[PDB]
């Protein structure tokens, strides 16, 4: 009697890869791969994870907060996460702007990407004193303020030169603006401009013909000039008729450099003004964030570690993620297909 | 494997035993006779766990959008950051491909080895009674039915019972 | 192999088999017979050339000038997206050499076991008419000339014609 | 007698590399490994491949094209593939433009880039109508149309005021680029201006001065003066000889949003506009392109795909391709060296 | 009696990570992996090693060298490999800068980044002849030039019109700056401009109001205007009081490609400019570079390779360099652990 | 390995030996002998040096600041160059790990195997006065003490001082 060595005969409908024996058919195997299915977005499980720059500033935009309206102020809190959930975010009232004249529309998701966001305290300048004769400082409803009445942009304020007195056009004048800020932040700060009526614009300031602007911080040099006749139809404001507009863009300041603003009649000088440092982790996502994840993925929202790889859609993630692959892997567990005999 | 092939190991395995994922087989006038080993079929699923944790344990940097980009003003920037994030994408995916490719390699090569193991396992039960075939196989001077063969399987064969020469413990 | 150098298997070949890889040798008063199997050799070939397959089958993303680029105006840009091109072809290239530096190790090591297999076919046609010497060699009681051995080569050998033990088949 | 087991001994004059035995001589190998040789630029295998940007249009460069320059116009056919030929890209014709003050040139290569071009139709703004007074609108010799005789680029409208009535110098009027094009297109407008002698100046606007130019499109801004007195000498244009010349730039308007030009005197107001989707994989080449080939190497030309991997010059490439490695590779095809005994 | 085969049994510290056995305990190991010190930056051994732009230039810091302020000149010899040890260059002395109004402090690290330097000679247009009327050049003290006395910048010319005459406020010239390089060469220009008090600019040019000026260099355009009142206290200047302040700005070339400037009273037309070519490897050290290393780290600045790999704080690093590794890695150099039996 | 656990090798080994790593065993009541083989001690510590050198002849590109940049005017590209190097130091480093794990997975495995050879290079003398066990052993008709052991570990035992068939040389 003979008796030898064997291994199994079974169904093998499994196939794997091998650089010797090329692509086997397997009796079982152990699947590495998972192709998730898109979710809503949500909470990041370790961390912090801003939506909305402040929460509690309700009926406020973040364009709103960032451009400092009034009665939107609040504690715009830290976090290492935060979600872009507007790429071309909008204001939902005060004074009507002509946004898209300048970079400012993405003013919020600049704040966003850093860590740590503040408004200022005091004023990067005082208005009335600035350079081009006393100015008394102009409100306009659509800009109510704790109480209610004329008001206008924290961030800003419009300089209208006093009463008729020297009232007149002049040449540019110049002007520094100072640092303000801590440490190793950076300083944004947000200025512009207003222009009006033909009839109006001689009522406010010396002046008919438009005026010309510049703007020059470390490095980065930008030019305005005003419109005098009739402006677009009013829009993202606070609902009341004007015959002006205003254009507002914001300048970046470098850790610890100054910075330059040039200006002619109806200038906003910058006010009160921002103060970041520290950097967040920004993703493409869509309030409102429900619940927790272990990884946020910008097509998948949230996901929870499964396996150790995934297939599908690629794009940005954060969190405890499974890895992206081409395709589909499978570990064998098992043995090579014997025929029967 | 490239082993059984060339050294006459058996083609092909017997369906036989769903009991684990090697063993051993009895001939002779009463019936075939089939058994399995469980050492060895822990031992393989223990390579493969282990394996496992070790594919699992790879970590890999995040690729989230970067914070001063800006979609309205630089879009060049952000196109090479596309670029960045999916170059990266590929190459490790590539990688990983290869660390999986290579453990499966070795799972399905050491199978003739086990073989080989289970071989010195069943010779050291025997005594100089029966003679190594070369083929895996030997020829005992009795017959081994399928009771018999359970207790080879267990470990638990000595034979005094068939009296042959015993190899001491 | 270590395995070669450790057991004593024989230091160095022999340049008589033009016919394959590797064979079996006979010595004696007749002189000394080469001979080659087909087999081993034509596995090796099998492993070599799917290995080969599957290094071709490897893909990789295809690194074009950026479309928002601009030669004149953002350099800058332009620069370090040269530079990630160039860290690209670095980096799968390194990953590359990996690859082929395995598998080559595998080819080359596989080799001691190939004539560890041998060894186990020879051991099947003979009966126990010889011992096993651990050194890859075997003592027959008769003696083989090149025709003798050409028919081991060839499976066909089984040795009634020198009467000695048969293993059954 | 003894019956043993051995291995070959030949000629090994390959060497391959092993982790465990170190660097070794091999019977055979096999070469996984090129190194191919520059030819010229062929169509890639299976996709479109766009050399020029119409063909067809003859005696016509791309930028001629892009300009809009009289009788080239024509189907801007479309390309998953592009070849950048011309790094600093010319007109063959048209009136004078001082090319270098502006980043006109790019503007064929932008144009490029995309999969999808083409010039729009209507215009973008009623130049006769604009802002500053009634315009006639100019043309010139050298730039003949399909009858022959005076014209101007398709592209552009230049605005000349009316008759002597109310022609005078203006401070800066504004004007609103609407955005015309489709879904998820790019809209790019082409725009300038023009100066002359002196006189000639106060013969066709009202002013001597130089006149000043802005133009703002979703976050970028540009400024421009103008030059009065004598200009470079003319080139690339249609060869007849003129006082004055002419400054030209493009802006590119995002999926959706407006722009906006400031002017005085001397305007050339956008007309006719492009309108560009998807995006082509462009390559640095040179016409022509010759055959298919495999791959597209910015360095080598057209290529057959041989072995999976090549050695050599190291650059973008498109297609199915060999991929670059630092060493010429061998796979082990034999046995390990063994001396004879 | 029985012989058999076995292995060894011993002290084992030390462990290992395998893909089959998980992580085992070992007699021994070789440690592929170190984590070096922090020490001074040294210089880069088969290689130039630039830390200031011209030694030799005493008294001189880099700035001072780009600018050509009197008495600093030299060889600015030429560097495969650069040292930024600046990243807020300063000047020694000459006139008052206000530099952070322009990009210009950064000119030393824009010109270090090249592998080859040179100023240029004669210059790159003629101020007296320049358009505006024929000017007198003017210098002052606190630019002591080789002898003693009034002088300025190399770089550009000062350009003050002549004498009563034709003196008077001009609308703004516009000028061609030549290419004047070789080759492949990229030239960089530098200008700026000059204000002061309200009656000197009256005494110095014939105007009072503010001046304004462009720059435009293949597709970057640049606008200023200038300050009239009372400006920064002066700094980094070369110590002797002054009523006014200089603005000074560079404008790169492309290679071949001319550039423009457009102004009105108080130009510095440029005269010496900057001739550049090659690249230089920078990396963020600090002088002096002391000795030699074989690798140069951002962080741990001179190194020798002792392991293949090291760990540690990861940043750039130049020259023959250790890999950078998550983990101290172990090769293992003996047994698996047995105990004794 | 999972060998040694399947085939009966003795799980564990003696602290006797500090001469190399692996080595043989004398039983009886003579005591137990203990002895080490060099050649095979050296042949691993050749396998794990080539190996070292394989791995200490990497090369990576080099990873500095690009040389248009300007830390005040373009930081967005900066923060991406930045990007782009910490992503290359993380990638590249997976790769190295990959590539030592292998390294140290054979190391480890091949342990196994030393002993198979060793088991084969004492099979060549004795001749057959000892049966194999397949545990690894065998059972000599004399009995041997220390100094009859090192002469096996030196390799110049043959026995005809106990005279027994021998294997001829
Ligand atoms: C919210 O809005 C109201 C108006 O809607 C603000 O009240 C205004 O306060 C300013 C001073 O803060 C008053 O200006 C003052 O005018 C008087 C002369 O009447 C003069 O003596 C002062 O020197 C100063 O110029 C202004 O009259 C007043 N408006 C009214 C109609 O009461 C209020 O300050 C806002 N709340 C906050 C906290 O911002
Ligand atoms: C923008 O400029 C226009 C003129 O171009 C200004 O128009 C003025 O608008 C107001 C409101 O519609 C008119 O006031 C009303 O007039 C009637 C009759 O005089 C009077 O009964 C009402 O009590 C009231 O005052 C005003 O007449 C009209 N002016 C003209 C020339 O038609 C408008 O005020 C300007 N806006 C800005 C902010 O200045
Ligand atoms: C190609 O160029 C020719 C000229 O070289 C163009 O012909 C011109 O056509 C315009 C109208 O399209 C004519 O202007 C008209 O003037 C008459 C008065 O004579 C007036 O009644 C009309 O209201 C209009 O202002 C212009 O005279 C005419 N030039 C000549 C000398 O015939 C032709 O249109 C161009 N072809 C195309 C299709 O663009
Ligand atoms: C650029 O401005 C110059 C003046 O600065 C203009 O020069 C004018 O050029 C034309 C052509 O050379 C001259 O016309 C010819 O004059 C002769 C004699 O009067 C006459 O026989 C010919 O039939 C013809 O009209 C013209 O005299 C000359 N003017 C002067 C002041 O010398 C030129 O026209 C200007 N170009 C532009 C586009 O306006
Ligand atoms: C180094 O500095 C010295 C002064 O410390 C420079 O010498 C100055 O040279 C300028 C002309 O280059 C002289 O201006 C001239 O004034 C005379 C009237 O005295 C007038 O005829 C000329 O038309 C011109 O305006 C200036 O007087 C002279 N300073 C002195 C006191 O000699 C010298 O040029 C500098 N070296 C170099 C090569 O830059
Ligand atoms: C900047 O403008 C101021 C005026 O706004 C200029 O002030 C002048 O400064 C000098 C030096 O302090 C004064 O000169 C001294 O005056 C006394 C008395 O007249 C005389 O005894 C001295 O010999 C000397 O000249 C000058 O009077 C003063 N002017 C006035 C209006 O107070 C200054 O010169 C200007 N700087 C520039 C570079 O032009
Ligand atoms: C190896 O694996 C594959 C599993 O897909 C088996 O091939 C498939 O057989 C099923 C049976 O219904 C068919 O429906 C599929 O179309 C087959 N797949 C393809 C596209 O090849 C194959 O039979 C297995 N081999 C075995 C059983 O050993
Ligand atoms: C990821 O995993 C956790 C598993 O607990 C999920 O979080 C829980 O969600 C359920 C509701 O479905 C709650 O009862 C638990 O209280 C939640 N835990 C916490 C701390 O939030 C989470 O929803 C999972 N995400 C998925 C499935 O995508
Ligand atoms: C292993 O391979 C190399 C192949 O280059 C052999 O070494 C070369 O021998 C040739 C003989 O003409 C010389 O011309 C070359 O100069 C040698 N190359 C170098 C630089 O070493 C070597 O002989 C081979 N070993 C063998 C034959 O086993
Ligand atoms: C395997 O290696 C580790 C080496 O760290 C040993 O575990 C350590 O034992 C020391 C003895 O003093 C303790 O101080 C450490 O706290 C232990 N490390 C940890 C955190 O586990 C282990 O004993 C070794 N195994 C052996 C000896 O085979
Ligand atoms: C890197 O290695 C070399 C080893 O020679 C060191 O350079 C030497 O430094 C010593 C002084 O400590 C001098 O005596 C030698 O003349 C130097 N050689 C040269 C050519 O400079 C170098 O200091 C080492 N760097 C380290 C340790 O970080
Ligand atoms: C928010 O705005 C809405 C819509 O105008 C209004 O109905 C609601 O009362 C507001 N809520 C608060 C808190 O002011
Ligand atoms: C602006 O409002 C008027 C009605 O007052 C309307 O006729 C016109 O279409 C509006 N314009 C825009 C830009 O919608
Ligand atoms: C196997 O043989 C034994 C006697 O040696 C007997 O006890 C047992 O029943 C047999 N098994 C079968 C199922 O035939
Ligand atoms: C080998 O021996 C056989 C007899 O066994 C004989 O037929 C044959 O000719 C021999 N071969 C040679 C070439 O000596
Ligand atoms: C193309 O026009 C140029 C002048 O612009 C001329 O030199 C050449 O002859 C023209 N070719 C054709 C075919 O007319
Ligand atoms: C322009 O043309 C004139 C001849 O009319 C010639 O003298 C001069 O050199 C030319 N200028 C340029 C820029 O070549
Ligand atoms: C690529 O292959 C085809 C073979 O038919 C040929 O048309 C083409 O010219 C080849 N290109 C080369 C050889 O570069
Ligand atoms: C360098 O400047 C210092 C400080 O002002 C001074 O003491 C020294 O004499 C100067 N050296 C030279 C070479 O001019
Ligand atoms: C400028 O100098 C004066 C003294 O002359 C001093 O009072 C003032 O504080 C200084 N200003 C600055 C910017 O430090
Ligand atoms: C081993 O036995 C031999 C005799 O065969 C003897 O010479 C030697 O002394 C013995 N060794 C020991 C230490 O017992």
């Amino acid at each position: 009697d003979r008796i030898c060595t064997g291994i199994t005969s079974s169904n093998s409908p499994h196939v794997v890869k091998t650089a010797t024996q090329g692509e086997v058919n397997v009796t079982g195997v152990i699947p590495l791969t998972t192709t998730p299915t898109k979710s809503h977005f949500a909470n990041l499980k370790g961390t912090e994870t801003r939506g909305k720059l402040c929460p509690k500033c309700l009926n406020c935009t973040d364009l709103d907060v960032a451009l400092g309206r009034p009665k939107c102020t609040g504690k715009i809190p830290s976090a290492r996460v935060s979600i872009l959930h507007e790429v071309r975010p909008v204001t939902s009232g005060c004074f009507p702007i002509m946004h898209d004249r300048t970079k400012i529309r993405q003013l919020p998701n600049l704040l966003r990407g850093y860590e740590h966001i503040r408004l200022s305290t005091h004023n990067v300048i005082n208005a009335e004193n600035a350079p081009g004769g006393p100015y008394k400082i102009g409100t306009s409803g659509s800009c109510p303020n704790i109480t209610n009445g004329n008001g206008f942009f924290a961030t800003m304020a419009w300089a209208v030169p006093k009463n008729d007195k020297n009232k007149t056009a002049t040449n540019p004048l110049t002007i520094e603006v100072p640092y303000i800020c801590t440490e190793g932040e950076d300083q944004i700060t947000v200025w512009g401009f207003h222009s009006d009526n033909e009839t109006q614009m001689a009522k406010l300031y010396g002046d008919s013909k438009p005026q010309k602007f510049t703007s020059s911080a470390n490095g980065v040099t930008t030019h305005y000039v005003s419109q005098i006749g009739g402006f677009p139809n009013q829009t993202e404001d606070g609902g009341l008729p004007q015959s002006g507009r205003i254009v507002v863009d914001y300048m970046v300041q470098k850790s610890g450099k100054t910075g330059t603003i040039t200006y002619q009649r109806g200038i906003l000088l910058p006010q009160k003004v921002w103060c970041a440092s520290g950097r967040s982790k920004v993703i493409k996502g869509s309030l409102p964030l429900i619940g927790e994840a272990d990884c946020l993925h910008e097509k998948y929202g949230g996901l929870n570690k499964s396996k150790p790889y995934y297939t599908g859609e690629h794009a940005k993630a954060i969190g405890n993620c499974p890895i992206w692959v081409k395709t589909p892997l499978k570990l064998a567990n098992g043995t090579k297909y014997r025929p029967p005999a | 494997g490239f082993f059984g092939a060339i050294a006459g190991f058996l083609e092909g395995g017997w369906e036989g035993m769903i009991a684990g994922w090697h063993g051993y087989t009895s001939h002779g006038a009463h019936g075939v006779a089939v058994a399995a080993d469980l050492k060895s079929t822990q031992e393989a699923i223990n390579k493969i766990t282990k394996n496992l944790n070790s594919l699992s344990e790879l970590e890999v940097k995040n690729l989230q959008r970067l914070s001063g980009a800006m979609d309205e003003l630089h879009n060049e920037i952000l196109e090479l950051d596309e670029k960045v994030d999916d170059l990266r994408a590929d190459t490790i995916s590539s990688q990983i491909e290869l660390a999986v490719l290579l453990s499966n390699e070795g799972i399905i090569n050491s199978e003739d080895e086990h073989l080989l193991a289970l071989e010195r396992k069943l010779k050291k039960m025997l005594g100089p009674s029966a003679v190594e075939i070369g083929n895996g196989c030997f020829e005992t001077k009795h017959k081994c039915n399928q009771t018999c063969l359970d207790r080879i399987a267990a470990g638990t064969f000595d034979a005094g019972e068939f009296s042959l020469p015993t190899f001491d413990s």
